[PDB]
């Protein structure tokens, strides 16, 4: 199929700062990826983003009834929906399962990678640190970064490049909003 | 800071529309346009809230009407295909014979039309598969997830096969037990 | 506990 495609998108965005203390509503219209007109509650009128949107900003800005609907949205729409969802979104807290397993950077002979697998958590902000004998190890650390699972959970792997020696204690430490103190998992050769 | 977005789209000539709500990058729900039903991304959401799915159809009708106007206004300038990036991962560390889930993450593409097949040992598998709708990105491309629960073995290999009009050939992303 | 949708604005022909 090579028939040309045409895409319209609309994003009605509600931005919250300190709960509902400060709220910004952004009504955004797109043709393919090009935002062409928007309503910003900071302005209170539509503005053309590109020349493609100038006819809509002129026309819609001429209709005071339309504008007052948009001007009310921070209250009637944003703050209302925030109230509806806040308890299972803003306040959602799922703590991570933490697994530590050894691996190899390339097929070698000896495991030379310690993987700290941090799975199933929400929200996304997390701090994962590696320790050797209680001193933090900051060199040779690499990660997948933060991975969305698409189901309201995240995961991340944080790997330490090291040749483990007997007598060494390795600790992966996880800090996350769902936790009241750091989660630590130990590993020994 | 949190962000709630009501994201809509309408695509010609496919005449496909979508209506969903997003919280901080995760889908709260979308409207099944054919059934006119609200589909909560987690079941527990539907016990805490409701949404009159019928009203999503009004938005899509306006968006279809706006698309015809903008298409004409643009002198019929069509979309440029952006092919996806594809990643295959599991949602937990893999243990032999311990049930797990393969995730196929399809990212950074447009238009929002894709064919995705899970292959086990080169053969399509459909038992137990699920998927998300097209999810919006802040750069106004799309992303999507497909899922395959599975029993990890040494004798099975897997691929996520993605077809998209911006790809020259299907993109196959492999997974096997290390 | 009812989600509110906001209307999309209609361009003129
Ligand atoms: C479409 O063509 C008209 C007539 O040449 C021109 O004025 C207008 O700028 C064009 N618009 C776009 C988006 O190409």
């Amino acid at each position: 199929d090579t028939r040309p495609r045409f895409l319209e998108q609309v994003k009605h965005e509600c931005h919250f700062f300190n709960g509902t203390e400060r709220v910004r509503f952004l009504d955004r219209y797109f043709y393919h990826q090009e935002e062409y007109v928007r309503f910003d509650s900071d302005v209170g009128e539509y503005r053309a983003v590109t020349e493609l949107g100038r006819p809509d900003a002129e026309y819609w800005n001429s209709q005071k009834d339309l504008l007052e609907q948009r001007r009310a949205a921070v209250d009637t729409y944003c703050r209302h929906n925030y109230g509806v969802v806040e308890s299972f979104t803003v306040q959602r807290r799922v703590y991570p399962e933490v697994t530590v397993y050894p691996a190899k950077t390339q097929p070698l002979q000896h495991h030379n990678l310690l993987v700290c697998s941090v799975n199933g958590f929400y929200p996304g902000s997390i701090e994962v640190r590696w320790f050797r004998n209680g001193q933090e190890e900051k060199t040779g650390v690499v990660s997948t970064g933060l991975i969305q699972n698409g189901d309201w959970t995240f995961q991340t792997l944080v790997m330490l490049e090291t040749v483990p020696r007997s007598g060494e204690v390795y600790t992966c430490q996880v800090e996350h909003p769902s936790l009241t103190s750091p989660l630590t998992v130990e590993w020994r050769a | 800071e949190h962000v709630i977005i009501q994201a809509e789209f309408y695509l010609n000539p496919d005449q496909s529309g979508e209506f969903m709500f997003d919280f901080d990058g995760d889908e709260i729900f979308h409207v099944d346009m054919a059934k006119k039903e609200t589909v909560w991304r987690l079941e527990e959401f539907g016990r805490f809230a409701s949404f009159e799915a019928q009203g999503a159809l009004a938005n899509i009708a306006v968006d279809k009407a706006n698309l015809e106007i903008m298409t004409k206004r643009s002198n019929y300038t069509p979309i440029t295909n952006v092919p996806p990036e594809v990643t295959v991962l599991t949602n937990s560390p893999v243990e032999l014979r311990e049930p797990n889930v393969l995730i196929c993450f399809i990212d950074k593409f447009t238009p929002p039309v894709v064919n995705v097949t899970w292959l086990r040992n080169g053969k399509p598998v459909t038992t137990g598969v699920s998927e998300t709708v097209f999810l919006p990105r802040e750069d106004h491309l799309f992303r999507k997830f497909h899922y395959l629960p599975f029993l990890p073995s040494t004798e099975d290999v897997y691929d996520c096969r993605v077809e998209h009009w911006g790809l020259d050939e299907p993109l196959l992303k492999h997974w096997e037990f290390d | 506990d009812i989600f509110e949708r906001i209307a999309s604005e209609a361009s003129r022909l």
